């Protein structure tokens, strides 16, 4: 059916977390990790 | 101070957001980090290297998995005419219904992009033909990029770190460049093109489970030791062939029949074989020349500097006084990188020039869409590796060069006359903007007032004849390959035109893309193309001969490549660095390949569609340009979605709105200028401190961008949207109306 | 301590900020032979008094402005004098820095960054490369 | 100054220009 | 037939090498 | 007409079109360009003719800013 | 901070120093001009860059020239 | 008078009289002999 | 204003009419001016 | 020879374009002469080649045509330069044209092709090198 995204790879489970993963749930502690890492005093 | 950046004590005590902006930019210029010397710069740009290598590896490893996962390669061998290349799946969790459906294309059950880097013919030509087969090479440079990356940390180590007398030997690099990365690369090559693609496109499968005891030729490696070479050519693939079949497949490894196959519209892949042949045999002789370990060989050193021609007292070379040259490249990082972006400039649009008119993939001149996409790709490239070797040349005038190394030279001479090369550059560039512009504008005046036959139209005579001297006979003319009795066409002595009735079936060809029909229309944007290709070399040069002073800033070269200005006296001195005309340039190069590639773009839809009259007749004057390429063919772009429902334009309609958006958003940061927005600041700044509930505070102090910074941003915006807004367009005008 | 009675001011958004309390604060003394109107260095009017005044600036060219554009030139006043003073207390007078005024040549004054050459014979940076030295700093 | 060395390189070049012109005018063949 | 399950395991297994390596050759070129 | 029915210069577009600024570029530039862009050869020519000038005097003063 | 060097080319005029709006500048004795002074930078730590002094000087080329170098508090002009 | 007669000879006024006489010549040249192009000036009418 | 009408795009190109500003979808009806119309128009009894 | 270029009178677009002319002085006459004298492409509009032993004094005569009106007001600007910059103020006869000096200059601009070749032979068409303001290297 075209009502869903699906996938007829295989694995097609992995795009279901990698793409959030990847996009909102990872990047916000990665800028935190850049943003100490630019902040640090010598 | 901060700890970063760590390779500037300036930048790490600097107080405000200019700190973390300016580290950035500055990250990979090595020779300006604190306590850098000539060795350690070296070790570390050899060691990057080796990483931008792996990045590479890992982005062709990543096109081929999935492909090979998400693609349908299989399916598309079977039919490559009307099997649309799948690119990858599409995961975007907000789409709708409509957009799933519209997207679910190409054989698919799931949404999928469409592949327009024309990956699906490269494979397939070169004798790719299993999912199998993609994921083993992908797998394979996952692997080779971790053997770069590995190289990379290794020669960084102590032991492993190369001195800086082996990075300043060029001989023995020219020498294992040209012969080793050159000529054996293009052996290796050509021996795949005999072993594996030649009898894959010939139906049988050659892998590496059976390629050591299955001979590429019958008559095997005794005809090539004998010295009956001749018989690699007997025998080649018939005019009734069908790719990847047995049908009417020939013998031979090694022709030489020029044209293109009859049923791929491609060349030859045993042309493409001995072609390869040919240049390994040249490279590897090339790569002999230079003296390393045995004394024989030149030395370059001794050819600039030498002074006597045969007894006989010359400056140097034609003359001229090449002396101290050696030094002045082999110490400048800046003027090898200089010459490097250049020829891969060139490189770069010899490439898109001879890859549509000679397509080498099978059925890739039919996919309008691929060839449209691959002819702008390397176009753009090779303008921004063009502005690239002026830009370094810039910085080799500042940085590098010293006069009195270099006094007297052919390189101090050009510094000498740079007032009269600019004034000169200029007049070109005044002559053809004045004429091309005002032959345009009268055509738009007569066509306007119903008297297209009032028109100014010069015909392409000059071009036009060299089309007939390479065996076009539609104009009439019957000189060189176009008249059968010519010397050139029979070459007398020899007889040895086997390359001929290959190459004329091609070029009088009326449905492919060798030498192009050329008329009225042609001739005046060939004429924008020169001017925009003076213009922007005029910037380049100009701001590269005047980097270090001028009469405005005579003493500009202590100042550094990039600064702002010189501040509002002597009448005021904005954008006056080497890098202004740098950042000015960027605008006429876009500007000189937005010419470029609308005129590539209209005429192949002219004929695509079956109307190039219409190119014929409405490209001599600019609302034709105007009306019936830019107007017309944004139809169906614009109609990607609409209040009627979605199709799978939305992707290149979203894309085509927001290239404008950020066309947009770069008119600010261009047009207005840093004191404006730090005053605004300011107020912003004294708004949060006296607003309770606010606990959070600055650790850099606020401030606007910088003057440079601004211009970058601005030109990256513009930049950025004028790449997306046309892209966007030459994908939908061109995929919506075909395959 | 620095002495000295502020001018007339209701107030303004111009004046100091967390800058003055946390890094530095400057403060601009002088003497007028009447009350009368000025600018202050920020937008505003304020009206100095009689005595001796004792304005508080963010910035060291507020100082300057205010003492040689208006003290100097419209009100005939020359003996203002600016101070730093940190947040720990510790004040210096920085303007005039010897008593006497900049523009005016002062017998014990050093050459301060002179170089004793034309702008025009600064070496080029090519020949300086990996040494530190910039070209108008090379001996 | 005659310019002998610019001169020769010039004409040389010029009559490759010439000779060139001379097959596009139909000329000689 | 595009790959299989095991495929794709394989290969996000196998693309830890250059990961790790990525890794180890950034932070030597940061010293 | 004579019933009293009113059919719009443009149908009524607005309500549904001009809610996206993609219908402000098909619906409104686009499509209402066609009597400037289609000009040529007829009385309003003047009007394609000046259609052009502006565009070309705005590319024009991008250089000075 | 920014950097400010004198060259021998000065003539004395004083305007660079009167045009200082942070009193960077200041006049002081010398020998090698009819006007027996020449300008000095002591105080390059208060130089916010506006080069007004380079607008000033009338000698040609510049007696005084201004290096933009490393950004601090004060060389960036800020009140906050 | 003699003031009127300078006057008269500045570089505004003396650019608008030579555009102004070369643009009337042109605009004679059309009307006279309108269509003229390139192949066709100093030819007979047919 | 501006990223609302950037909102539609993004909903209308998605195929999600509903998800819109727009008459047919969450709707914004601007009642103070409506409101304006009919006392105006009543007000000479029409 | 060029094949795909004939004359237009012979060329059926052409003809085609004549009849649907408008009736006015703006196509009357000029129709007429491009149908005698033109060549025409498939388009049945009027091609200019530059290709053809014949007809090159329709492309020398407006080239020449050009090039002695554009050289005599170089000439004529050049001339009346170098007059103003032995008086006390020639920045004073720039935005006061002195007539008397522009007719002299004008009159003498007629013969520009020979007065520019007699001053390149004696050397005072140019400046020398070293004579002139330029910028450090
Ligand atoms: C940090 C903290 C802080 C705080 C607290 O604490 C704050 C606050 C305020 C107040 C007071 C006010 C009001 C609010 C509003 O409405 O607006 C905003 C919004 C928002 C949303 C903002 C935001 C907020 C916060 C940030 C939150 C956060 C959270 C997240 C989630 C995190 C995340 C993390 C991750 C990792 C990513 C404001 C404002 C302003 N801002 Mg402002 N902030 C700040 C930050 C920032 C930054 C970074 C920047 C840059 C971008 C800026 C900017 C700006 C501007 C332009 C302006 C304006 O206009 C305004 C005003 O003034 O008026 C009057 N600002 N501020
Ligand atoms: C440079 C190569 C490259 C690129 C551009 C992409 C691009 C993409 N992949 Mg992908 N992939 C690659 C290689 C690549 N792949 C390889 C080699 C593997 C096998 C290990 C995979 C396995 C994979 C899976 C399993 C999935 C994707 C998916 C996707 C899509 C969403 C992004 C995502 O979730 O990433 C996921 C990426 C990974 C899990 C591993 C990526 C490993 C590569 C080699 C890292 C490359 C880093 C790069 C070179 C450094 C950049 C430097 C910086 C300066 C730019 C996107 C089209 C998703 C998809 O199909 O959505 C529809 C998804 O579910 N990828
Ligand atoms: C609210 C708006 C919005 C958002 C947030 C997304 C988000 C997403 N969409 Mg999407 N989409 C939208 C609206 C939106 N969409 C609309 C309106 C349409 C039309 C109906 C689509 C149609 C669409 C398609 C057809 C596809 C997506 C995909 C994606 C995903 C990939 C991320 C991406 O778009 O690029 C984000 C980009 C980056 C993070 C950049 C990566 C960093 C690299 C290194 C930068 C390098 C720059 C490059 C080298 C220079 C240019 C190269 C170029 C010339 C080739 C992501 C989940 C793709 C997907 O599913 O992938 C898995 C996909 O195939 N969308
Ligand atoms: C046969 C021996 C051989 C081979 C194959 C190479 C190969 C290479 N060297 Mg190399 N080198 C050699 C001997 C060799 N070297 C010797 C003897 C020395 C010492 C004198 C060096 C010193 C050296 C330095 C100092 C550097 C290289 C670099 C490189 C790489 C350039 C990037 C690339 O992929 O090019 C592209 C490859 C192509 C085939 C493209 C050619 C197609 C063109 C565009 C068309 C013509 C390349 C892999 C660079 C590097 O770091 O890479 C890791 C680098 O900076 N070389
Ligand atoms: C308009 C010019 C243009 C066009 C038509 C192409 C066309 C192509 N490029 Mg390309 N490219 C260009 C300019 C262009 N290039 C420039 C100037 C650069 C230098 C940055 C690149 C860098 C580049 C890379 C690194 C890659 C391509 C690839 C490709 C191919 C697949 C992508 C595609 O469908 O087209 C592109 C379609 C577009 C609509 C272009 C715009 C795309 C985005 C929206 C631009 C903005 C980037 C991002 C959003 C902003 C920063 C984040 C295709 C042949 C890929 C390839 O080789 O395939 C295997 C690939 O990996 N290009
Ligand atoms: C092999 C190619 C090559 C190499 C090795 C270099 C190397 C160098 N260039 Mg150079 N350059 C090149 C090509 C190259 N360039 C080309 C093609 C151009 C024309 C566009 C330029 C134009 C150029 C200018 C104008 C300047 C340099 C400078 C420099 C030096 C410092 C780099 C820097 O500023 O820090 C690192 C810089 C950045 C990381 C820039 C940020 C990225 C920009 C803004 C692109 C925007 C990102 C875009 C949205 C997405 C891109 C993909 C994403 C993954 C990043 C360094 C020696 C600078 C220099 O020497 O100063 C004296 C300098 O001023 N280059
Ligand atoms: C449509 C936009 C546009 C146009 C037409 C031009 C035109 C020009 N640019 Mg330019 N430029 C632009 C945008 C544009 N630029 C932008 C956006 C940038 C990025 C900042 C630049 C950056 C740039 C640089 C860096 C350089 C140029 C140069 C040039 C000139 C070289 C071409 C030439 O001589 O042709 C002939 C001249 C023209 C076509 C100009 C139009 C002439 C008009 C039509 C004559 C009309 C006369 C008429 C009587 C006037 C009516 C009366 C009126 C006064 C009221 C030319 C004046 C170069 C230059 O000066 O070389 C000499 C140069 O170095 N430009
Ligand atoms: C309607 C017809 C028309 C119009 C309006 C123009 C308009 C223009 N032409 Mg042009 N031209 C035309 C037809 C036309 N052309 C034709 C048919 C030809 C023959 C192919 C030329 C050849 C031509 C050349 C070669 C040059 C122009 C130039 C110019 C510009 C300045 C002309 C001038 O007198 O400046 C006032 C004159 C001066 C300030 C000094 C005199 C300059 C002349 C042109 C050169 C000296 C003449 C002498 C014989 C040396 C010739 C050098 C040559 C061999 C390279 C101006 C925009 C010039 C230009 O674009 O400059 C950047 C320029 O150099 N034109
Ligand atoms: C006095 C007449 C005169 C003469 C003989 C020249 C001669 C020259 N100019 Mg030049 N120029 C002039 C006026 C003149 N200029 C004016 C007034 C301007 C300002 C618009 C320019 C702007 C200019 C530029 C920007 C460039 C030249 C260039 C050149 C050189 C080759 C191209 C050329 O012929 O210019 C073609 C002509 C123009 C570009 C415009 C000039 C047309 C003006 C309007 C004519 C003025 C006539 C004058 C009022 C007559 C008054 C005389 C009267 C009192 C008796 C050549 C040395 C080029 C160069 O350096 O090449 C090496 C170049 O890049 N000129
Ligand atoms: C045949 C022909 C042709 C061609 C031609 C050619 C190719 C030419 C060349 C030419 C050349 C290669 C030239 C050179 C030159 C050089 C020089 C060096 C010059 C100089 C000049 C001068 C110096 C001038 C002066 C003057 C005068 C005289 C007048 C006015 C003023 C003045 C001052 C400007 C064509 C197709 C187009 C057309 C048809 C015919
Ligand atoms: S303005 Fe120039 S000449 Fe005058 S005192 Fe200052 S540096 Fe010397």
């Amino acid at each position: 059916d075209m009502t869903q995204l699906t996938g007829s790879y295989a694995a097609s489970w992995l795009p279901w977390i990698m793409i959030p993963l990847i996009f909102y749930i990872l990047p916000f502690p990665v800028f935190a990790l850049i943003f100490i890492w630019i902040e640090k005093e010598a | 101070a901060t700890k970063f950046p760590k390779f500037s004590q300036d930048l790490a005590q600097d107080p405000t957001t200019r700190r973390i902006w300016y580290a950035m930019a500055t990250a990979h210029d090595f020779e300006l980090h604190d306590g850098m010397t000539e060795e350690n710069l070296y070790q570390k740009i050899f060691a990057s290297h080796f990483g931008h290598l792996a990045i590479i590896f890992l982005w062709a490893s990543g096109v081929l998995f999935h492909v090979a996962w998400q693609g349908n390669f299989e399916q598309w061998i079977k039919d490559p005419l009307n099997v649309r290349p799948i690119a990858h799946a599409i995961w975007d969790a907000q789409f709708g219904p409509p957009a799933i459906e519209a997207f679910t294309r190409a054989g698919a059950t799931n949404p999928v992009d469409i592949c327009y880097s024309g990956v699906y013919h490269w494979w397939y030509t070169i004798g790719m033909r299993t999912n199998n087969e993609l994921y083993v090479g992908a797998i394979f440079l996952l692997l080779l990029a971790a053997l770069f990356l590995f190289a990379g940390w290794l020669h960084l180590q102590p032991r492993y770190r190369p001195t800086l007398g082996w990075f300043k030997s060029a001989e023995p690099r020219l020498n294992h460049h040209l012969a080793g990365l050159f000529g054996v690369s293009s052996l290796a090559w050509a021996a795949h093109l005999i072993h594996v693609a030649i009898p894959e496109s010939r139906g049988q499968h050659v892998g590496w489970d059976n390629f050591l005891f299955t001979p590429p030729h019958p008559a095997g490696l005794g005809a090539f030791f004998t010295g009956n070479w001749s018989a690699y050519a007997q025998n080649p693939d018939t005019a009734q062939h069908v790719f990847n079949s047995s049908q009417g497949a020939g013998t031979a490894i090694l022709t030489f029949l020029g044209g293109f196959h009859p049923q791929t519209q491609s060349l030859w892949l045993t042309d493409m074989a001995h072609h390869h042949v040919a240049i390994a045999v040249l490279f590897i002789i090339a790569g002999h020349m230079y003296r390393t370990n045995w004394g024989i060989g030149h030395s370059i050193k001794e050819m600039l500097n030498s002074k006597s021609f045969f007894g006989a007292k010359v400056e140097g070379p034609f003359n001229l006084p090449h002396q101290g040259l050696y030094d002045t490249i082999n110490n400048s990082l800046h003027f090898q990188l200089s010459f490097a972006l250049a020829a891969l400039g060139v490189a770069s649009s010899l490439t898109a020039q001879h890859m549509y008119s000679m397509p080498p993939y099978a059925f890739i001149g039919q996919d309008f869409t691929t060839q449209a996409a691959l002819y702008t790709h390397h176009q753009y490239i090779a303008g921004f590796l063009m502005v690239g070797a002026f830009s370094h040349a810039g910085i080799f005038w500042i940085r590098d060069y010293d006069p009195e190394q270099n006094k007297g030279n052919v390189l101090d001479r050009m510094l000498r006359h740079k007032e009269a090369i600019i004034s000169h550059l200029s007049w070109v560039s005044l002559f053809l903007g004045f004429h091309t512009l005002g032959l345009y504008v009268h055509n738009d005046v007569e066509v306007a007032f119903g008297a297209a036959e009032k028109q100014v139209l010069i015909e392409p005579v000059f071009a036009q004849f060299i089309q007939a001297a390479h065996g076009k006979a539609l104009y009439g003319f019957n000189t060189l390959l176009s008249n059968p009795d010519s010397i050139a066409s029979t070459a007398w002595p020899n007889h040895a035109n086997v390359w001929l009735p290959g190459w004329l079936d091609a070029v009088n060809n009326t449905t492919n893309s060798l030498f192009l029909t050329i008329g009225p229309g042609d001739f005046y944007v060939h004429h924008a193309i020169a001017l925009g290709l003076h213009v922007t070399t005029l910037v380049l040069v100009k701001g590269a001969l005047d980097a270090r002073g001028s009469k405005l800033m005579p003493d500009k070269k202590d100042f550094g490549y990039a600064f702002p200005c010189d501040g509002p006296g002597r009448g005021g001195t904005c954008d006056i660095s080497a890098w202004d005309a740098s950042y000015l340039a960027v605008f006429w190069m876009l500007n000189t390949l937005g010419w470029v590639t609308f005129y590539w773009h209209w005429k192949h839809l002219a004929i695509w569609e079956g109307n190039i009259a219409q190119f014929n007749e409405s490209s001599t004057y600019l609302m034709g340009w105007f009306r019936d390429y830019l107007w017309l063919h944004s139809a169906q772009l614009i109609n990607g979605y609409n209040p009627y429902g979605t199709n799978s334009l939305a992707i290149w309609s979203w894309m085509f709105l927001w290239g404008h958006l950020a066309w947009a958003v770069s008119f600010m940061f261009l047009i207005t200028w840093r004191g404006y927005w730090q005053e605004l600041i300011e107020t912003l700044v004294w708004a949060h401190e006296k607003t309770p509930l606010s606990f959070g505070y600055w650790r850099d102090k606020p401030v606007a961008l910088s003057i440079v910074q601004a211009r970058l941003v601005g030109l990256t915006h513009f930049t950025v949207g004028y790449i997306a807004t046309y892209g966007a367009f030459l994908i939908a005008s061109t995929a919506g109306k075909f395959g | 301590t620095l002495e000295g009675q502020t001018p007339i001011f209701g107030g303004g958004t111009g004046g100091l900020l967390t800058k003055a309390e946390r890094e530095e604060k400057y403060v601009i003394t002088w003497t007028s032979p009447k009350e009368q109107v000025f600018e202050m260095p920020t937008g505003g009017s304020a009206i100095m008094r009689q005595g001796k005044n004792k304005l508080e600036i963010a910035r060291k060219e507020y100082g300057i402005a205010l003492g040689g554009q208006q003290l100097r030139a419209k009100f005939k006043i020359n003996d203002y004098k600016i101070y730093r003073v940190y947040p720990n207390g510790e004040t210096q007078m920085i303007h005039p820095a010897d008593g006497v005024f900049p523009e005016k040549v002062n017998q014990g004054r050093p050459k301060v960054r002179y170089v004793d050459r034309n702008i025009g014979s600064n070496p080029s940076p090519a020949k300086l490369k990996f040494s530190g030295v910039q070209p108008y700093d090379a001996p | 100054a005659p310019f002998p060395f610019r001169t020769i390189v010039s004409l040389i070049l010029l009559a490759g220009n010439i000779l060139v012109a001379a097959i596009y005018f139909h000329i000689i063949n | 037939m595009n790959i299989s399950d095991t495929q794709v395991f394989v290969a996000l297994v196998v693309a830890l090498l250059p990961g790790l390596l990525a890794f180890r050759l950034a932070t030597e070129l940061y010293k | 007409d004579s019933d009293g029915i009113v059919t719009h210069l443009t149908g009524g577009n607005f309500a549904t079109s001009s809610i996206t600024n993609n219908g402000w570029l098909r619906d409104f530039l686009w499509a209402q360009s066609a009597q400037v862009i289609q000009s040529y050869n007829s009385s309003l020519s003047a009007y394609g003719l000046m259609f052009l000038a502006g565009h070309f005097i705005f590319g024009f003063s991008l250089m000075f800013l | 901070s920014h950097t400010v060097k004198i060259y021998d080319t000065c003539i004395g005029c004083t305007q660079c120093v009167r045009a200082c709006p942070t009193d960077v500048l200041e006049m002081v004795p010398w020998d090698g001009c009819k006007a027996a002074q020449i300008a000095s930078s002591p105080r390059t730590e208060d130089c916010v860059g506006c080069k007004r002094c380079e607008t000033a000087c009338p000698t040609d080329f510049l007696s005084i020239r201004v290096y933009l170098g490393a950004e601090t508090t004060r060389s960036m002009g800020l009140a906050y | 008078m003699q003031h009127v007669f300078k006057y008269l000879t500045l570089a505004p006024v003396m650019a608008t009289f030579t555009m102004v006489a070369l643009s009337v010549v042109l605009i004679m040249l059309q009307i006279w002999f309108p269509g003229l192009q390139y192949g066709t000036y100093f030819k007979p009418t047919p | 204003s501006f990223a609302m009408y950037c909102h539609n795009d993004t909903m209308r190109a998605f195929g999600r009419p509903q998800d819109m500003f727009s008459d047919t979808g969450i709707q914004l009806q601007p009642i103070f001016a409506q409101w304006i119309q009919h006392i105006h128009t009543a007000a000479v009894g029409a | 020879a060029n094949s795909t270029l004939v004359p237009c009178s012979k060329s059926p677009a052409f003809q085609a374009r004549m009849k649907n002319a408008p009736d006015t002085y703006y196509f009357n006459k000029p129709f007429k002469a491009y149908a005698k004298y033109e060549l025409c492409g498939t388009d049945g509009l009027p091609h200019l080649p530059l290709d053809r032993l014949d007809r090159a004094t329709d492309v020398l005569v407006p080239i020449g045509l050009f090039l002695y009106v554009a050289g005599f007001i170089g000439w004529s600007g050049r001339s009346y330069l170098r007059a103003t910059k032995s008086a006390s103020d020639p920045e004073m006869k720039e935005i006061f044209i002195d007539l008397p000096l522009a007719l002299q200059s004008i009159s003498k601009a007629v013969l520009w092709p020979l007065l520019a070749l007699q001053e390149f032979l004696s050397g005072d068409l140019t400046a020398r090198d070293e004579e002139i303001p330029i910028s450090p290297r």
